[PDB]
């Protein structure tokens, strides 16, 4: 199976540089180009270049011609992109992709290495309490995930037996370089007096777990 | 340089329904022309090839069309794996552009005005010195909406930010969030916080409102 493989993540800081990897296996590395594409959270895909693995010939999007620097490992089949002095412009997935057969296709493609340049410094969120002060048939609760870094938490509500109805918003990135996000869930008024709702947020890179009840 | 203008920017469209993609090339790429199709969160898979032929595994209902430097997309009886977003790349000369993209989301039979809730910044979040407010807007269909905030019914501007959920794969409704926030001090300048809602759904506009201290 052709396949394509690349990190999930790189978390960086500004000004500096970092070195994005594609591994290739199921095929003969040499036999055929490798191209990088670069694709904005929400945004479109844009061709930054391509490199022969057989004699290193490259050819560069002049838009990216310094910002990347393309090389590859023949012995480890292995493709690299560099990016230097990073800024909050180069946060985005970096794809790798292989041409096919008919060498003006992209059949395969890498999963992408999400970069995320940022100088913030790893921080737990506040987990604040959503209810209205309140007649209707539903009711809604929820939780505000406040002021944390870096992506992602993981929302559940009841320890996870709670999904239907459940909205959990994208993060938005605050001028402090902090995120912040919603978690909500609608529920029939009538459960109000009989049933608890909690919130569990959970993030990862600070080892912070919160359970939060959420008091109608 | 050959640059790809793809339009429309966005579609909407129902299961069963027919559409069309097209992207114009500034100069001529020859048959030189890839259509792909990418998913919320996966990486874009390969539809069309050489302007006109289908890659393995596509379904028939798919089919490009070249015509001079304008190319086409064209999907027909829409299905629900099929909504999604859709670039065409050329590969004729460096750089390999590609078009600006399209996003194919699905046309609700009915509309489905939002459920509007109003939430007050909490005691907790006070203390630090902050208030955020928070609108929901629950289950609307379609996606414009209009969400203001009006504080002493004044409106607000530059304080407040929105966020969206994906549009949901069984009622094809979006919610939304928004966000505003204010220093505590702001915050106590004054008494009713609302948040004022227009949508095609609404004959008039919805307001939820509290006043701070209130709860």
């Amino acid at each position: 199976q052709v396949q394509l493989q690349q990190p999930g993540a790189e978390l960086v800081q500004p000004g500096t540089s970092v070195r994005l990897s594609c591994k290739a296996s199921g095929y003969i590395f040499t036999t055929y180009w490798i191209h990088w594409v670069k694709q904005r959270p929400g945004q479109g895909l844009e061709w930054i270049g391509e490199i022969n693995p057989n004699n290193g010939r490259i050819n560069y999007n002049e838009k990216f011609k310094t910002k990347a620097t393309l090389t590859v490992d023949k012995s480890s089949s292995t493709a690299y992109m560099q990016l230097s002095s990073l800024t909050s412009e180069d946060s985005a997935v970096y794809y790798c992709t292989r041409v096919g057969v008919m060498i003006t296709t992209f059949p395969y493609w890498g999963q992408g290495t999400l970069v995320t340049v940022s100088a913030a410094s790893t921080k737990g969120p506040s987990v604040f309490p959503l209810a209205p002060c309140s007649s209707e048939s539903t009711a809604a609760l929820g939780c505000l995930v406040k002021d944390y870094f870096p992506e992602p938490v993981t929302v559940s509500w009841n320890s996870g037996a709670l999904t239907s109805g459940v909205h959990t918003f994208p993060a938005v990135l605050q001028s402090s370089g902090l995120y912040s996000l919603s978690s909500v869930v609608t529920v029939p008024s009538s459960s109000l007096g009989t049933k608890t709702y909690t919130c569990n947020v959970d993030h990862k890179p600070s080892n912070t777990k919160v359970d939060k009840r959420v008091h109608h | 340089d050959i640059q790809m203008t793809q339009s429309p920017a966005s579609l909407s469209a129902s299961v069963g329904e027919t559409v069309t993609i097209t992207c114009r090339a500034s100069g001529n790429i020859h048959n030189y022309l890839a259509w792909y199709q990418q998913k919320q969160g996966k990486s874009p898979q390969l539809l069309v090839y050489n302007a006109k032929t289908l890659a393995d595994g596509v379904p028939s209902r798919f089919s490009g069309s070249e015509s001079g430097t304008q190319y086409s997309l064209k999907i027909n009886s829409l299905q629900p794996e099929d909504f999604g977003s859709y670039y065409c790349q050329h590969f004729w000369s460096t750089p390999f552009t590609f078009g600006s993209g399209t996003k194919l989301e699905l046309k609700r039979g009915t509309v489905a005005a939002p459920s509007v809730f109003i939430f007050p910044p909490s005691d907790e979040q006070l203390k630090s010195g902050t208030a955020s407010v928070v609108c929901l807007l629950n289950n609307f269909y379609p996606r414009e909406a209009k969400v203001q905030w009006k504080v002493d019914n004044a409106l607000q501007s530059g304080n407040s930010q929105e966020s969206v959920t994906e549009q949901d794969s069984k009622d094809s409704t979006y919610s939304l969030s928004s966000t505003l926030t204010l220093s505590k001090a702001d915050y106590e300048k004054h008494k009713v916080y609302a948040c004022e809602v227009t949508h095609q759904g609404l004959s008039s506009p919805v307001t939820k409102s509290f006043n701070r201290g209130e709860c």
